DNA sequence: ATCGAGAATCCCGGTGCCGAGGCCGCTCAATTGGTCGTAGACAGCTCTAGCACCGCTTAAACGCACGTACGCGCTGTCCCCCGCGTTTTAACCGCCAAGGGGATTACTCCCTAGTCTCCAGGCACGTGTCAGATATATACATCCGAT
DNA sequence: ATCGGATGTATATATCTGACACGTGCCTGGAGACTAGGGAGTAATCCCCTTGGCGGTTAAAACGCGGGGGACAGCGCGTACGTGCGTTTAAGCGGTGCTAGAGCTGTCTACGACCAATTGAGCGGCCTCGGCACCGGGATTCTCGAT
């Protein structure tokens, strides 16, 4: 019992603000956890390569934005860039 | 670059069927649903239905189920909409609009519009008409019936032109739209704001929702400059 | 006393391959499809199980866990969601 | 104490994503806005998939998302199908699809 | 006279049946025996979790269903409705496996 | 006069272009096509001489490897002519 | 600089026939040339879009051969010979 | 005196440079001492294998210099090297000579 | 001039010891340099991934050997393991 | 796990042609070449040639070009060998041996052979025969004619059985061979060394070079235990 | 083109159950606050290389005519696969029992990071010569039409 | 099948150039030596969860059989693609010039790593009730064979 640490409670908060009366199954919560870990590992690895190709040693939000534009197709990479820019903008206002 | 080339004007007698194309160019055709909206001078804008060319999957208004029928042709990059049983309640301009399959997205680009001449959530725009000076800040409200969680757009329509997207997702500007226009609101009461007016801001302003499955426009707000 | 199995590729029966073809959308099936399909499935499972046992014996385990299968599938470009 | 998730307006953990970026052998150092951007992108994608799956669950008159609804949501969408093209979703099934030549003729 | 469906009716009916289900289409114990027989040629005295063989079955059936979906297109391209081993071989060597 | 039968010069050209390693597209039309496609993504771009050669190597390799699968699709349907339906089948099986 | 239009017809019918000859193709239908031009345009759009993304991440104005190599490498079209 | 780790291992590939590339490459937090020795030996083996097959392909063409055509012939005439380099294009390499049997005349 | 640091002289030493009379052109040397860099970054990435899976912090020769067994097909992975084991055995004997 | 099974014994007529199979299972068939070796009791072992079932790529001994052709059958995992125009120089045992496409690899797995009866670098093994005790070290050498580099194998052949691989790459032990056998040498001077002999070490010990294009065996060395 | 029988699927209420969803205690990971030291932002400069133009040669592209051979549609035959009924077999589920091994803790120690100094290995830069590219004549192989 | 004309391709000889293989200086990165600390190896213990066995149910599998429809082969017809010839048009090459920007250096400072103290967010455990799976009964819908 050593705290396996999934994304299940954040995916449940997201689900309860999107569909306030719809729940989720355990297998579907496991699939959504695998999906979130998967896109984390894709964006972080593409950002790691972009930092390595430019002789940089920091992953910044510009690397994360370029990795999002490389990995997501079409208008997914348009709205995800807007989401990330909005979060970084309101985070820098503390 | 993204164009939705529509047909020309057309006269038909009652009891006929008419097919109008929506030949689309400048983008990847299957990635975006093509929406159909009619416009009458007696009822305004009203959403008919869409078709997704990726899986040939349509979805119609319950007021048009059976009445209108949508088909695409992938090699042609063309969507055909047919109208059956042409009543006197079919005198309208039929626009075809491009909307992504993203839920945040709106009706991005519109067609030329074709005049066809025969021979639920409600949106409440509180100012139906407005006069303003050439440098005055304007607010237009779009109080809703049910709760839509920020799935609201704002369109500007010149007389005898196609509507242009101003603001999607109730706050976010469209492409090419200057920052004079500004959207706010969430839940049921939304607001459009125009900071300093100009000569080309003489138009009528609609608000469209996407929160529930029949999309409903607003009644309109006719803006006059001086 | 150790259980050594022989020729369980015939345990994937003719009606099981027909069900997989019905989910694949196939209306009519030739009679030689079943021996071709058993060889295809055996080659796929040999390739995945070899990598899963390599991942298992690197960790000095005797048990092939589900994560070893998920990693063995993932580096073959066959990502599987639902098992960690 | 205020969380960086609440500071950024997010539901996904900016501090945990910061730790996972710092301990994942990705770069020698990790900037401040990078877990914020990555948490916002992951929350956006999770919300899009979960919204389409909840709509597909409501269409089958159900108030709970099963893997079938996730599979239908993902494969009935071109951009999500291109993002998850090499992904098998367990107990998802396939989309209903029969070729036209296999149907009876007249 | 006993009732009798024409050839192709029941096949389309179970296409619509198995394209609506999400279940596993191979029996569980024959697949588990096949997995343990195959793994005997890589390391002797292996154990498998209960979810490892489930993951292998999900991946294997997704592979075979996705290969039959391409075999069917190769059969329809040749103006047939029967799938054949040459259709399986064509699909597999265009996919890059043969 | 002399006249080869239809199919002879085709097989001769198959042996000629399967023995060489050259680029089979002209350089200037391909470079113009690359600069025209790149206009939609950034204005007033600039290319190295090597970037367009890396694009041409990859493009000709992609098209040759697609025409091999297209030839297999044509031969499978008991034809020797390749057709757009063969190209569409070859790309659908590959997953494009 | 000047805008270029419709350079896909610079991939002529004899060039497509040479690529088919290297692919082992003996006989070619007449509708193959437009299908091939569309396929090549889709491939080149997908590669050049990624190479330009790699280029303007570096705050450059020149697309180097390395950006093309990276843009191909992230599509499974790894190219040896250019660095 | 200073002795190279390549000469300590008997290799022609740089164990010290491969150690620095593993250390500065964001692969792990620590790098063992036998990791660059093992990796340099594997890289030298694979280079020697493809180089010997390419040199034999050059000699069969009555040439004394390896050009990319000989590397391509060496790699695609070998089942294991073709499985290793399947999604790899070799520039100026060409194809293998192969005509299908149906296209040859009677 | 900023020391572009290829593998070309080591690939030339290996070539001179397998074929002492055969040379190599510059394009083929560029292809062989790309090949050596590619297999380096494939084996190193798989060994990194194995150490991360097993919660280790060190890449060792056991991780490099498991990465070689996962990546190389057939008897390539049988002779490459022999070459690497021979080099490690020789190296720890100084 | 690897089997290369073969036919029975044959006696045939001169002038005819015989075809013998090499049905081979237990491995991936297209990834290994299948070598064919001729053993007559007058000239030792001789290498006929191979076929590669990946691309049906053959290579023959120049003294067997025309005398023997090799074909493949990828459906049945079978390689056939035909000998045409059978002269009296054809009454030998013909084995098929599996060999990988690695240059380091050797003919690792053999077939049991077919008795067929009709009606350049030289490997000079210096000891033609040995006698030894049951705890003695023996040393067999394989002096070469031109510089091969480490591409030497060592096989033992028990009487009336197929040969068995001991050493490949001049030092490396084969699979399942105990560490009593050890190889040495490079260039032109190689060595086989058995450390503590037993009763089952009584065989003929051949060296095969495979560094150059016709593979040539050695003359042989019959080791006699007591 | 209607049309009834039969089989299949869909729907509609009612029951049971176990899995989702929420609460509670706790611990450990995230936050907060300083401190430092390197990464990178920015200004400035030089030189490479990319773009643009221009003229000429010539090879490839283009357009057209002719004919053949191949694509495609039609027809016939037969045999193989499908639908279905009956018999058998093995999966499956519930229950139980060992015991192997995965997972966690504690502790010691050896192996690796970090620092500093030195020197030689490798890279940039020149340089000659020879391997290959090309021109040209000659010989063999092959294709095709007539016999 | 065979024979000969025409065409194409392999072969041998000259000859010429630029690219490759080698030499040299120099500088920076690797090796050597040393120190500190923490990762991991190893032993020990626990308790989960995998494997094996058993017995009754019953649903799926196997097998046989009749028949129809689909695969495949032959044949004929037309059209579209290949071959070749002559005219046209850009590609390629070389030569030149201009300047934008890539690449490199230097300086400074903001920003992230790091470390220690604190506390609350999230995770395991447990507990409950309602969404759904299932069952039985009727209702619609599709299919197929005489008509």
């Amino acid at each position: 019992r050593k705290r396996k640490e999934s994304y299940a409670i954040y995916i449940y908060k997201v689900l309860k603000q999107v569909h306030p009366d719809t729940g989720i199954s355990s297998k579907a919560m496991s699939i959504m956890n695998s999906f979130v870990n998967d896109i984390f590992e894709r964006i972080a690895a593409e950002a790691s390569r972009l930092a390595h190709y430019n002789k940089r040693s920091t992953i910044t939000s510009r690397e994360i934005q370029t990795a999002v534009r490389l990995l997501l197709p079409g208008e997914l990479a348009k709205h995800a860039v807007s989401e990330g820019t909005k979060a970084v903008t309101k985070y820098t206002s503390s | 670059e993204v164009q939705l080339q529509q047909s020309g004007p057309e006269l038909v007698e009652p009891g006929t069927s008419v097919k109008m194309p929506c030949k689309a160019s400048g983008y990847t055709f299957t990635s975006y649903t093509i929406q159909w909206v009619k416009q009458t001078p007696r009822q305004g804008l009203e959403w008919i239905g869409y078709i997704y060319p990726y899986n040939a999957g349509t979805k119609y208004n319950e007021k048009f189920k059976g009445k209108a029928t949508l088909t695409s042709d992938k090699s042609s990059s063309t969507v055909y909409m047919e109208l059956s049983s042409l009543t006197s309640e079919d005198s309208a301009v039929y626009y075809c609009a491009r909307k992504s399959s993203r839920l945040r997205s709106t009706l991005d680009y519109w067609g030329q519009g074709t005049s066809v001449t025969v021979s639920d959530i409600k949106m409440t725009q509180s100012p139906s008409s407005m006069h303003a000076s050439l440098g005055e800040r304007v607010t237009i409200t779009c109080k809703a019936s049910q709760d839509i969680r920020s799935y609201l757009s704002w369109y500007q329509q010149k007389p005898w032109k196609s509507p242009k997207t101003l603001i999607y997702y109730a706050t976010s500007l469209a492409d090419g739209v200057p920052s004079r226009f500004s959207g706010s609101g969430s839940g049921q009461d939304f607001s459009l704001t125009i900071n300093n007016l100009e000569s080309d801001d003489t138009a009528t302003y609609y608000c469209l929702q996407h929160g529930e499955s029949p999309y409903t426009f607003g009644s309109g707000t006719k803006l006059e400059i001086k | 006393h150790r259980k050594v199995l022989r020729d369980n590729i015939q345990g994937i029966t003719k009606p099981a391959i027909r069900r997989l073809a019905r989910r694949g959308g196939v209306k009519r099936i030739s009679g030689l499809i079943y021996e071709e399909t058993r060889g295809v499935l055996k080659v796929f499972l040999e390739n995945v199980i070899r990598d899963a046992v390599t991942y298992t014996e690197h960790a000095k385990r005797k048990t092939v866990t589900a994560m070893d299968v998920v990693y063995a599938l993932k580096r073959q470009g066959r990502t599987l969601y639902g098992f960690g | 104490a205020k969380s960086r998730s609440n500071r950024a307006g997010l539901q996904f953990p900016v501090g945990r994503i910061h730790r996972l970026l710092r301990k994942g052998n990705y770069a020698e150092r990790v900037g401040a806005g990078a877990p914020v951007y990555l948490a916002a992108v992951m929350e956006y994608l999770a919300a899009e998939v979960l919204e389409l799956a909840g709509n597909a669950a409501r269409d089958n008159k159900k108030t709970r998302i099963i893997p079938r609804h996730l599979q239908l949501a993902i494969r009935n969408d071109e951009e999500l199908n291109k993002l998850l093209s090499g992904v098998t979703i367990a107990q998802g099934g396939v989309l209903p699809n029969i070729q036209a030549v296999l149907l009876p003729k007249k | 006279k006993p009732h009798r469906y024409r050839p192709g009716t029941v096949a389309l009916r179970e296409i619509r049946r198995y394209q609506k289900s999400t279940e596993l289409l191979i029996r569980k114990l024959p697949f588990q025996r096949l997995v343990r027989e195959i793994a005997q040629d890589f390391k002797t005295d292996l154990r498998f979790q209960s979810s490892a063989v489930m993951a292998l079955q999900e991946a294997s059936e997704a592979y075979l269903v996705g290969l039959f979906e391409d075999t069917n297109l190769c059969a329809i391209h040749a103006k047939r409705v029967t799938i054949m081993p040459k259709d399986i071989q064509l699909a597999r060597r265009i996919r890059g496996e043969r």
